[PDB]
RNA sequence: GCUUUACUGCAGGCUGUCGCUGAG
RNA sequence: GAUACAGGGUGACAACCCCGUACUGAAGACCAGUACGCUGUGCGGUAGUGCCAGAGUAGCGGGGGUUGGAUAUCCCUCGCG
RNA sequence: CGCACGGAGGCGAAGAACCACAGAUUUCCGAAUGAGAAUCUCUAACAAUUGCUUCGCGCAAUGAGGAACCCCGAGAACUGAAACAUCUCAGUAUCGGGAGGAACAGAAAACGCAACGUGAUGUCGUUAGUAACCGCGAGUGAACGCGAUACAGCCCAAAC
């Protein structure tokens, strides 16, 4: 939604690795708020975070790291 | 001592357990052989023609 | 590839270990050792770990009780996440 | 003129006469101390080997196998049997000793395929046969216009399905006419009456 | 009895399967857990 | 199921013979 | 209306309300790495020549199994050849 | 935004859903192959058996599965004979081994409507319940040929 396939291909191998760790941290911090059962949540974003990490890992395979 | 109800009390031994190969509770933990799939006895899976009617 | 830290274990007993004993509780991957849980907590939160106590919970997951050094405050680390 | 091969052939017509009598008396002493299946570099009967399909090439293997002499090693019935089915002593197996030898060899060499075999004699308690086996995966054979047929998928485990010459003879497939009513195209299709 | 790590994971799963069909599934399907196992009345594996 | 000098057979033991098996 | 009156759906019996149905056309798979075509090799005939042509085989006997196979099935085993 | 009609939220004109093809990922046990183990663990692995070989696991092979079909081996008994032993049930049930998309068979040391004839092999129809077997009891039981289907013939060993 915010991250598209073309935008990941416009990145460099080091920008993907940095975006991977950034989304993993946003996922871990979303899973932390879910562990406490918070109210200001967004159920659609935690779903998109997993798909975005999948998209980066797929492009990392296609390009050769 | 009767062979019925009073002899059932000594039954606290574990023999048949969940199998690593097939998932059935037929892995004899003392024989190390599965009574269902034959794990521990054969590389081939245990199957017999008598498990079904002759013309089936 | 599997990650070491799954999510923080936040229950009442987890808070008593945080407020009184300077310990943070985490639900980790069951293939992860005490030393691996130690490293991952330091590399993710920028703290110094002294001792890690693990347990294989009746939920299929592994619970880790991670004690931080006196320079670090467990309450402050749990508040930002 | 005669080939040198014709002399190895003529010697083997009578393995109890001449120089061969002395040779076999000596060789069998070493063979009795050898295993069940022994790979040998060169065939004992070159003429017969070459006649059967052998070539001094890569991927062509020969092995000598010893199988016991006599009838079936039968266990007596442990349940009710009518008089006709109560025998132990006089029962003989339907597969000949040569076919047992070929199968034992093929199992010792799982990757290879049985081409043929021949007899190399016997003593009082056992029989010896040399089996010519072929490597279907070696390019020296995949390019051979005389042996590349054995490389086909349907030639896999040919000995266990009776596709050897000894297999086909023991199955009663020699005769093309009278006598082979219950044997051709297979023993199984004819209700096992061959 | 002493349980192994795998036996512990299996017993753990059986306990999780022992939960009820959530309130929302009843509304979504517009109106029953058939794998309801009791520790005394029923028997598990191993 | 069991018995035996019931009928018929099958193992097993004993024994001859052939092969292994050769020299004077 | 119909080269379409097969079938289904749709708040009750539907060719014409909807999917389809006839007609025409497209793709994939199988046939098949086959047929046809092609490249290369070279078919065959006369006369002379006892140079070559698969052995425990052909065949015989003892004992068994198997078969419709009877003397005349196929096979195994022991001995001989 | 599956089955599944909820609540919250989200994705989609940057053309999502959905379908076809191809590709990525694809935990652990599992032939299970570094070693062990009830799906886990311990300290680099084609374990085991083979072929080739630079003789080094360097290059390869095998293993196990599949509804039944197929091929090669092992092979009952109830039953029938109004008893029962040969016979019959039956080369059936069941067991061991193995291949394929089909198997097996196959270019005559054939046939033998005996011919001045046929011409690889399966299979189908028929030949025929005929010939043949059989306490000649009960039962058992072909083939050549013919009409079809489809057709396709070839390679070694040796001589030199
Ligand atoms: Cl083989
Ligand atoms: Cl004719
Ligand atoms: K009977
Ligand atoms: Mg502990
Ligand atoms: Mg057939
Ligand atoms: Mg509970
Ligand atoms: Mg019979
Ligand atoms: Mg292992
Ligand atoms: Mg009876
Ligand atoms: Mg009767
Ligand atoms: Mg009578
Ligand atoms: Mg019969
Ligand atoms: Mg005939
Ligand atoms: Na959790
Ligand atoms: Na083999
Ligand atoms: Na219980
Ligand atoms: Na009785
Ligand atoms: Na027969
Ligand atoms: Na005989
Ligand atoms: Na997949
Ligand atoms: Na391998
Ligand atoms: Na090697
Ligand atoms: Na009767
Ligand atoms: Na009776
Ligand atoms: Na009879
Ligand atoms: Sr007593
Ligand atoms: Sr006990
Ligand atoms: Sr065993
Ligand atoms: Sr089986
Ligand atoms: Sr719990
Ligand atoms: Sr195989
Ligand atoms: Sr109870
Ligand atoms: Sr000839
Ligand atoms: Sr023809």
């Amino acid at each position: 939604t915010v991250l598209h396939v073309q935008e990941i291909r416009d990145m460099t191998p080091a920008e993907r690795e940095a975006e991977l760790d950034d989304l993993k941290t946003e996922l871990l911090n979303a899973r932390a708020v879910q562990a406490a059962g918070g109210a200001p949540e967004n159920p659609g974003r935690i779903k998109e975070l997993r798909k975005a990490i999948a998209r980066i890992k797929t492009i990392q395979g296609e390009e050769g790291d | 001592t009767g062979a019925g109800t009073p002899s059932q009390g000594k039954k606290n031994t574990t023999t048949h357990t969940k199998c690593r190969r097939c998932g059935e509770k037929s892995y004899h933990t003392k024989k190390k052989v599965c009574s269902s799939c034959g794990f521990g006895k054969s590389a081939k899976r245990r199957d017999y023609e008598w498990q079904s009617k002759a013309g089936e | 590839s599997w990650d070491v830290i799954k999510h923080p274990h936040v229950t009442e007993k987890a808070m008593n270990d945080m407020d009184f004993q300077n310990k943070l509780q985490f639900a980790v991957d069951d293939r992860a050792s005490k030393g691996e849980v130690a490293d991952a907590v330091e590399e993710q939160y920028d703290v110094t770990v002294e001792q890690v106590n693990t347990q294989n919970t009746m939920d299929g997951e592994k619970k880790a009780v991670v004690r931080l050094s006196e320079d670090d405050d467990a309450q402050e680390v749990a508040s930002r996440i | 003129a005669r080939s040198a091969y014709s002399y190895i052939r003529d010697a083997w017509k009578n393995p109890g006469d001449g120089q061969l009598a002395e040779l076999q008396w000596q060789r069998q002493q070493e063979w009795r101390n050898e295993g069940a299946v022994e790979r040998i570099e060169r065939p004992t009967r070159l003429d017969k080997a070459r006649s059967q399909g052998y070539k001094a090439k890569q991927g062509v293997i020969v092995a000598r196998v010893s199988v016991r002499k006599g009838s079936a090693r039968k266990r007596r019935h442990k349940a009710g049997r009518r008089s006709k089915r109560q025998g132990v002593t006089r029962i003989t197996r339907r597969k000949d000793i040569q076919r047992v030898a070929e199968e034992r060899a093929s199992r010792t060499f799982p990757n290879l395929r049985v081409l043929n075999s021949y007899s190399v004699g016997q003593d009082g308690r056992q029989k010896w046969h040399e089996v010519i086996l072929i490597d279907p995966n070696h390019p020296a054979i995949q390019n051979d216009d005389d042996l590349s047929w054995i490389c086909a998928d349907d030639q896999a485990d040919r000995v266990f399905r009776g596709l050897t010459g000894a297999g086909r003879r023991n199955r009663g497939l020699s005769g093309k006419g009278k006598g082979s009513e219950k044997t051709r195209p297979s023993l199984r299709s004819n209700g096992g009456k061959g | 009895g002493k349980k192994s790590k795998a036996t512990k994971k299996r017993l753990a799963k059986l306990d999780n399967q022992n939960s009820r069909v959530p309130a929302w599934v009843m509304l979504k399907t517009d109106r029953r857990n058939h794998k309801r196992r009791h520790w005394r009345r029923n028997d598990t594996d191993e």
